[PDB]
């Protein structure tokens, strides 16, 4: 007894810390930069949609104005 | 086959198969009947939501715990809780599995006898054994001596053990626990304007207590600091908005543990009942008990309690002895981990109360040699 | 005449409503992106912290 | 109230038959303003709001700022002398009387029904008002199905078509045994 | 008749546009609110970490 405390504690004392650091690094890398880039891309597409909407609205208002 | 290590507790039922690291299913032990009328037809409305289901529909229920202080006050609800635990959270029929319940020290006999009678007649288990909640917490620490303070949610008890020989004359059981701290916090929150009354809002106050409260290292200095600066005021968002700000209620709620005069209890705090429990022991094992003080149970998870308790005991104890407080990070499930270890032992395999033995001596078998 | 007056009127209401809806949509989306970018900046703060923690 | 404020331009409707004409005017022209003061200021300067309507005999009439003042009474019942608060604040009060744990769900599932909730632009005014009253974190959503007028009857058809409901009817023999006061009993 | 047909079709198209825009708004709102709650939670746990550091 009291000799399995080493073999159940020291293991996770380093392996768990290193593995969680690895998980955090990979999750941040996968998540943050890709999300910001994708949001910028969607913003550009949204601006293009806004331009198309403005053009169509203006041309239809020009024709229909009677 | 494998054994079922159930642990009734009072506030959270923890269960799982023997031989693992953590309980498989942990869920509050509340059974709440609906209280309003109900107009939708065919909605499939049941008559009682138990376990974790009633913590999501708690807006229209009247939750009521079936275990008050260790003892069980409402046997039908407890039977319902056990049935749910076996069939829906573990999905193993009890006809093929031994069970290992846990019970607080110094509890009424009738409670234990009724528990074994239920387990043998209704659920019809092959064999069940009842163990004291502190010996298991001592198993989990991997020790064999030490005095364990198991401050659960129902009752706080302090069982000293040396070399495997428990000292029955030195058990100090005190009925202040997490539930009384919840009620006292709910009572002192009214000093700022927030009124929680419904039995559903007791859960919200419990969440506030868990997430914000902490034990002060020195009480008077904290009371003076919180009354001048504002560095302590932490805010918290209710289940509907309207954030609240807790001031010096943060460390006043768990201070009740060390000064039970706050809620009107006469007895001394958990810092002095441990010293009294030690002093009742023999003069030659006091050093070992001083050096191996063990904490367990949920309520001992307050941030900063393992230092306050050590400071208090060092103040009380003689100056030469070394005071050490074992506070493992897996405190909450310490009793259940110990239960799993005990159920996994080969030497223990012949201590179960076999069903034929119960058939021959009745429910009073539990007080006999098979303890 | 009643029918077409009704239709054109409710259509004009529809156009004004939908344009207001589009302004709402864009504002919500851009605010969402700003908040998400703040969150990712916080995530990279945490990731720098994790790189420090690589000390373990 | 619309029949009473139309008199400010010269049109007098008195007969109980002409109440139907005023009802038709209300249905076809009135709308709920998103912001009341701005609309009152705009209608008093420009003339882009004045919509005309042909009576059952000719003599077209022009409704000015009576358009959004008639249905504004819903949100300010002080116009017709009623004391109580508008439909924007009795909903919030009805929510706040509920328990603290089901307020989020009620906030998110506010349902509109009935005929009078068909005014063009009410599902936005009500949402703006409740969002002003409610805590800033909760999401306020207002369900306004296009079939609002017959919503009660559609629900009635669904309820009558259920199999589970088939034994809740007040059978005639039951009425013969307990009299008309049977309705307050278990068969509600 | 011709004006009626064209007006009705324009109306129906705009109406369906309205409904779809509302649905999109609802979904983006749900996601943005979930992100908001995530942010509040991360900040709160960060502060708890800070107070844990204060303790030790
Ligand atoms: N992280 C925490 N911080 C403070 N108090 C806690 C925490 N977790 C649980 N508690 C308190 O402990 C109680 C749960 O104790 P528990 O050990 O489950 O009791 P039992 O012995 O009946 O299982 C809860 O009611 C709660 O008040
Ligand atoms: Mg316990």
């Amino acid at each position: 007894d009291f000799d399995d405390i080493h073999r159940k504690r020291m293991e996770k004392d380093l392996n768990e810390l290193q593995a969680l650091i690895e998980a955090h690094f990979e999750n941040r890398k996968k998540e943050e930069e890709e999300l910001v880039s994708l949001k910028d891309r969607i913003e550009r597409r949204r601006a293009e949609r806004a331009e198309q909407q403005r053009i169509r609205n203006e041309r239809e208002k020009e024709r229909q104005n009677r | 086959t494998t054994a079922l290590v159930c642990d009734n507790g009072s506030g959270l039922v923890k269960a799982g198969f023997a031989g693992d690291d953590a309980p498989r299913a942990v869920f509050p032990s509340i059974v709440g009947r609906p209280r309003h009328q109900g107009v939708m037809v065919g909605m499939g409305q049941k008559d009682s939501y138990v376990g974790d289901e009633a913590q999501s529909k708690r807006g229209i229920l009247t939750l009521k715990y079936p275990i008050e202080h260790g003892i069980i006050t409402n046997w039908d609800d407890m039977e319902k809780i056990w049935h749910h635990t076996f069939y829906n959270e573990l999905r193993v029929a009890p006809e093929e599995h031994p069970t290992l319940l846990t019970e607080a020290p110094l509890n009424p006999k009738a409670n234990r006898e009724k528990m074994t009678q239920i387990m043998f007649e209704t659920f019809n288990v092959p064999a069940m054994y009842v163990a004291i909640q502190a010996v298991l917490s001592l198993y989990a620490s991997g020790r064999t001596t030490g005095i364990v303070l198991d401050s659960g949610d129902g009752v706080t008890h302090n069982v000293p053990i040396y070399e495997g020989y428990a000292l029955p004359h030195a058990i100090m059981r005190l009925d202040l626990a997490g539930r009384d701290l919840t009620d006292y916090l709910m009572k002192i929150l009214t000093e700022r304007g927030y009124s929680f009354v419904t039995t559903a809002e007791r859960e919200i106050v419990r969440d506030i207590k868990e997430k914000l409260c902490y034990v002060a290292l020195d009480f008077e200095n904290e009371m003076a600091t919180a009354a001048s600066s504002s560095s302590l005021e932490k805010s918290y968002e209710l289940p509907d908005g309207q954030v609240i700000t807790i001031g010096n209620e943060r460390f006043r709620c768990p201070e009740t543990l060390f000064q039970p005069s706050f809620i009107g209890m006469e007895s001394a705090g958990i810092h002095e009942t441990t010293y009294n429990s030690i002093m009742k022991c023999d003069i030659d094992i006091r050093k070992d008990l001083y050096a191996n003080n063990v904490l367990s149970g949920g309520t001992t998870m307050y941030p900063g309690i393992a230092d306050r308790m050590q400071k208090e005991i060092t103040a009380l104890a003689p100056s030469t002895m070394k005071i050490k407080i074992i506070a493992p990070p897996e405190r909450k499930y310490s009793v259940w981990i110990g239960g799993s270890i005990l159920a996994s032992l080969s030497t223990f395999q012949q201590m179960w109360i076999s069903k034929q033995e119960y058939d021959e001596a009745g429910p009073s078998i539990v007080h006999r040699k098979c303890f | 005449s009643d029918k077409l007056k009704e239709a054109e009127t409710r259509a004009e209401f529809a156009e004004r409503s939908v344009t207001k809806l589009e302004k709402s949509i864009d504002d919500l989306e851009d605010e969402l992106y700003a908040q998400k970018l703040k969150y990712k900046a916080i995530s990279e703060e945490l990731d720098h912290a994790l790189n420090d923690m690589t000390s373990i």
